[PDB]
């Protein structure tokens, strides 16, 4: 239900999400990334929306838990491709306001320098 | 023509998915938009995930139960556990990976939002959608 | 791991399909082939058919009900109702458009059929699928 | 849930199923059939059930109230493109031996020496 791709290109972690996320899936996702936060010199995080097809306020948190620890870091959080739907979700949220939204992938990598 | 739909089913974090394909796949019947349809989905999540994780702490033996009730284009939404309920109703609503965003999203997508809980007795959230 | 969930909805025959994709969506935690679930499917749309236009007399207020407790691969389904129910149920397990088929296509699909009803009481419908 | 597309090629009549075949289904089917028998002279009919993605015994009875109406004009039914999920309720149920089962609709139609 929940594919996660991760790529590490300097100090940027790319997640790259396919499928759905929710309290179910989450979880997965929760101790993949966080993983990769304690054995690298990750600063920022992007991201790839693209191919997620749904995602609800446990996709917020899992998303605001990572917040928390860039913010630790000085580092920035970028989501990029994200649907109406999730767009809809951080307005509402607010979560617009302390998370950079870019097109792509690839306009995500130019804004933190590592493309 | 009113339908009627009733489902329960034991409070396991996959049958999130479960609960989002059915009340969707029933409220097809009034052709709705997609992102219509995206919503009606995302409040039964979110409801749904509520009862699992909050009013059962994920105790698989707890029972989640929905009712979607399609009357004259309007969608009737209950969903409802007998968990260890909220004590404070009004603080609960206010916006651990926990987003506090649940209640929110419920109530900017619905049309009305009415939510009903007593401890150790459980919860009832009471969504209603206008319009198709 | 034992699952379990259970679906009632009003007699009638748009929800044939919505029983069939619920029943459906539920069983593919157990990643069946796509006979097994067409099959799961179909045997699905037998029994609620028959409780609609057999039991109730396409009549909307009447209630089907269903089951599906999935526990070791095994999945359990039991479609009921609480229609006129049938005089005697051999004889009517024997093969106005219609086919006569609808018993035997759950006998053949399914590992167990066992049919339980009572005049004006209503009609329970047992099948029982083995190896996932 | 169920497209139906006709047909008539001389004295038969070409069904095109699209969709779902049950009994909340077969109604419009059954309607829309027997009017063309009644203003048609038709001995034949041919059931292209290539795109149709789901039947249950009602889809048979649907079948076989035509099948008694083409045998008493001494004509043939002919189902083709049938999904083996269909062709194990012909099996089944006997009907493969009342009516007959073609790959598709060009080679049922030249069974039938409309083309
Ligand atoms: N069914 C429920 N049973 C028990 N507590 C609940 C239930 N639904 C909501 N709550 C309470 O309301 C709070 C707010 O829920 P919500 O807005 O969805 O945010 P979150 O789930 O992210 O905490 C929950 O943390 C919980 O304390
Ligand atoms: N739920 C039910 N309520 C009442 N009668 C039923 C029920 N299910 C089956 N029956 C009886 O059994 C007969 C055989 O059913 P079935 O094998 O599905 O064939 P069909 O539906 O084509 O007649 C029905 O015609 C009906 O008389
Ligand atoms: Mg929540
Ligand atoms: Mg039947």
């Amino acid at each position: 239900s929940l594919a996660i791709d991760l790529e590490v290109k300097q100090d940027v972690l790319i997640v790259r999400l396919s499928g759905e996320l929710d309290h179910h899936t989450a979880e997965e996702l929760r101790e993949q990334v966080t993983d990769v936060l304690e054995n690298r010199a990750i600063r920022h995080i992007v991201l790839n929306l693209g191919q997620l097809t749904f995602m609800d306020s446990s996709g917020l948190g899992v998303i605001l838990g990572r917040y928390k620890q860039i913010k630790n870091v000085g580092g920035q959080m970028v989501v990029c491709a994200v649907s109406p739907a999730v767009k809809r979700l951080f307005d509402m949220s607010g979560l617009f306001k302390i998370i950079r939204v870019e097109a792509d992938e690839q306009f995500a990598l130019q804004a933190l320098g590592v493309a | 023509m009113r339908n009627e739909m009733h489902l329960q089913f034991s409070a396991r974090s996959e049958n999130e998915s479960f609960a989002r394909v059915t009340v969707a796949a029933f409220v097809a019947q009034l052709d709705p938009t997609m992102d219509e349809l995206t919503e009606i989905k995302t409040v039964v999540s979110e409801a749904v995930t509520n009862a699992i994780i909050h009013g059962y702490n994920n105790d698989p033996n707890g029972i989640v139960s929905i009712s979607v009730i399609i009357e004259d284009g309007v969608v009737h939404l209950t969903v409802r556990d007998e968990g260890v309920g909220i004590p404070d109703i009004e603080e609960a609503r206010q916006p651990l990976e926990r987003s506090g965003m649940g209640f929110t999203i419920m109530e900017n997508f619905m049309d009305e939002v009415i939510v009903e809980s007593e401890v150790n007795k459980g919860t009832t959230v009471y969504l209603k959608k206008h319009g198709i």
